[PDB]
DNA sequence: GGACATGCCCGGACATGCCCTATATCTGACACGTGCCTGGAGACTAGGGAGTAATCCCCTTGGCGGTTAAAACGCGGGGGACAGCGCGTACGTGCGTTTAAGCGGTGCTAGAGCTGTCTACGACCAATTGAGCGGCCTCGGCACCGGATTCTCAGGCCTGGCTCG
DNA sequence: CGAGCCAGGCCTGAGAATCCGGTGCCGAGGCCGCTCAATTGGTCGTAGACAGCTCTAGCACCGCTTAAACGCACGTACGCGCTGTCCCCCGCGTTTTAACCGCCAAGGGGATTACTCCCTAGTCTCCAGGCACGTGTCAGATATAGGGCATGTCCGGGCATGTCC
């Protein structure tokens, strides 16, 4: 009997090919479910976890910070536009909101 | 009841100051407390509709959450 | 004298401490009376569990908040600073929610 | 010792072990990723079966999909996106 | 010779029923047809959802009027449910 | 000889139609015998609704036939059906005359 | 001669247009444009005549409602005369801009 | 190739638009932002069309290709298919 | 101070087009007849998912208290909400023109739509085990509290030049 | 010329960001045991890729007519700016009060496991009504004509203040 080695690893990616696979398959979305489907989705997930990590991290580090929390996410996001459109109408719990100021509130000389 | 008092004066002034408002009207209040109300009546209607079809007597936190889903804005961070 | 900084500086330190920070500006219990009174108006004897009214806070505070930042927005389109219930009408209605 | 409840805790962990070494996770944010993930997954899966539909087609494939990504994701990366899943898909074939 | 598929009988039918004195136009008719499929889709996402939530795995009619009483208001989700109702007693005891 | 159960219980949309319909959908693997009879019911409901309010219209407009028109008075001047069809475009449909009070002359 | 007052035939063509339901967009400078706007994504494309009755029909209805909005934060704001600031306002806060 | 239509969107259709809408009075400078506002709808709605087209193997956009377009940007249009 | 006559303003009497009402024609779009065949209706079988009974423990509900940060109230005030007025400038409204919008007819072929075959692709089931999830430890990153520190800012003392007798 | 009083500038008195530091703490990361579902393997239904044919209308062209766009002239109504007012909310201070954490009892139902049962997928067979096709036919678009009234405009009556005897 050959080695067991997991799709995931045959295909360079950490998302699991098989978990991913089964829960499209129970998502009662189609009767019939080809071998890539499950590819393509562990590929897309893991890009956007490792965009949103990278921008996270950087908060963090600018914050000197070396654990990611939520308010971290929540300035990752908001601070990339195509997150921010991606993620429009998401709240994100214990984020806080973008610190911004109106030009006409500020005080005058 | 005399529970609508427990939104206080001050809490308003909190959450419209999270807003980035800089004044608050004394008749901002009222208004405050009866888009509240309305919000809580058309979320908690949905939670109870939701907890009823399948039978259970308690609210639970997945219930809300699939309230607020519908209403059209999705929260993240109790389950789902 | 005492000390007394003019209108506004406050108001600004204020902005700036709770647009910093996310704990939660509602107060927990009172909100719970409320939301239990509310509903028993629909189903009488109903039970909540804990993360649900956290939940239905932190939803109703974040609500709150973006429909202040519109009234805010239109009340400086309007040339005005102080918000006022016609700003809060013209917001919901623009929204969609009246 | 309770029901089996499926999570995608190790996976990010991986990944993020991959891409950030030194950099931890916390459980709310856990949740958050969680919810991220299975939110477009949801929107995936329910375009592509949608498309499917719509052109009488009773089979899942990956042409599908691909398009369900390049709808729902923007410019940069949708091309990103299609670029990697054709290379992995390609890869996978040959083994 | 392609069949279609379309509720126009049916629609006449119950507009006899309500005004046997007035006729609808081939515009009207595409509105009425967009419109009682549209209700039809979302009842039943709604309802397959709802079951799918609860784990259940049939269609039956609890289901259906949950989902009715979320979708419609309330004079017209009262009225819904008690004809549906009456209906569906009247039915199961002819068999 | 054979009779639908639309037949049996009094109503006019097709039970077999509506349950094709839902069955093939790909909306669940099994499907009760009540839920098709339901749904029909009240979607019959809804379209005896609109039509009466549609043929109100069409005879205030002294039209013996309804338009498209007559449909969009009928939806927009119903407070429940506005609110069920909030966010629906209806072709050839116009709005309704309303006009503001302040752009009213003095 | 004779010379109506501002505002009266304003309102009879308000009234004029928002009693009947003809398309008030012209069909061939709208599908030229939907022709140009298609170059650019796809070559060659063929439209159907209904397709291009769709886009119209939906065009004119968003820009209604569009004018609709921005009417109504113009008085809101004491103004009877539509700004860009006022499109721009309406475009904000229906959460597109 | 066709250029420069956009002018074939001419300022009094543009009022009559704003007539159906309730509007009053239209200041002149508000028709290049309307244009460019209808240009920007289109933009959404092609995108979407062309694609539908695309993916079925098809090169002519059908009127059933937009009416779903349109609903999945949530401005479902009735009257051209279900 | 009383009488007089008119200037002026506002509420009733008026010639053009817009709204409303009446009616002939048709015509093509709406209502009705037909065949059939594919989906709807009657019937038997199975099995697995749904209905129902017993447990529990954990997850919620209920109660006392303290005390302190938050809530309720008093009050000065000043800056923003609101009313009033000028203007001029860009927009409402009228008219000639051309410019193209809209309708009728035909091309025909690219491209949408219906059907034939079958072989790759995916549903479906047995055994397995290794990845995936529940439970426990811990220590380090995070949370809470005390500490010195500077900074953009305010105030008091000294200097200097203006003014009056 | 001498004394006076203040404007103004510069060198010491100040509530929040600069960290700076320390200590506790609790929960995520790792490890281990259990466990259940993805694999691998194989077989068989099946459906959609590709060919092939048909046939619909999209595109282009031509022609014509006529409503609409555009440019210009002109009057004008209010957006913006400015000024004045006032009122009522921000900020601070004082008193209150319940929020929240702490702790402990108790019960009830969500979920689990097991047993049963009945309801619909599946298949078979037969039949009926809904949809192209066709055809009759009639209500609104188009067109013309007639009544009546809104409107920017005019006129008469009443009010008011100026003037003479």
């Amino acid at each position: 009997r050959a080695k067991a080695k997991t799709r995931s690893s045959r295909a360079g990616l950490q998302f699991p090919v098989g978990r991913v696979h089964r829960l499209l398959r129970k998502g009662n979305y189609s009767e019939r479910v080809g071998a890539g489907a499950p590819v393509y989705l562990a590929a897309v997930l893991e890009y956007l976890t490792a965009e949103i990590l990278e921008l996270a991290g950087n908060a963090a580090r600018d914050n000197k910070k070396t654990r990611i929390i939520p308010r971290h996410l929540q300035l990752a996001i908001r601070n990339d536009e195509e997150l921010n459109k991606l993620l429009g109408r998401v709240t994100i719990a214990q984020g806080g909101v973008l610190p911004n100021i109106q030009a006409v509130l500020l005080p005058k000389k | 009841r005399d529970n609508i008092q427990g939104i206080t004066k001050p809490a308003i002034r909190r959450l419209a100051r999270r807003g980035g408002v800089k004044r608050i009207s004394g008749l901002i209040y009222e208004e405050t407390r009866g888009v509240l109300k309305v919000f809580l009546e058309n979320v908690i209607r949905d939670a109870v509709t939701y907890t009823e079809h399948a039978k259970r007597k308690t609210v639970t936190a997945m219930d809300v959450v699939y309230a607020l889903k519908r209403q059209g804005r999705t929260l993240y961070g109790f389950g789902g | 004298k005492p000390h007394r900084y003019r209108p506004g500086t406050v108001a600004l330190r204020e902005i700036r401490r709770y647009q910093k920070s996310t704990e939660l500006l509602i107060r927990k219990l009172p909100f719970q009376r409320l939301v239990r009174e509310i509903a028993q108006d629909f189903k009488t004897d109903l039970r909540f569990q804990s993360s649900a009214v956290m939940a239905l806070q932190e939803a109703c505070e974040a609500y709150l908040v973006g429909l202040f930042e519109d009234t805010n927005l239109c009340a400086i389109h309007a040339k005005r600073v102080t918000i006022m219930p016609k700003d809060i009408q013209l917001a919901r209605r623009i929204r969609g929610e009246r | 010792k309770r029901s089996r409840k499926e999570s995608y805790s190790i996976y990010v962990y991986k990944v993020l072990k991959q891409v950030h070494p030194d950099t931890g996770i916390s459980s709310k944010a856990m949740g958050i990723m969680n919810s991220f993930v299975n939110d477009i997954f949801e929107r995936i899966a329910g375009e592509a079966s949608r498309l499917a539909h719509y052109n009488k087609r009773s089979t899942i494939t990956s042409r599908e999909i691909q398009t369900a990504v390049r709808l729902l994701l923007p410019g940069e990366l949708a091309k990103h996106a299609v670029s990697e899943g054709t290379k992995a898909v390609t890869k996978y074939t040959s083994a």
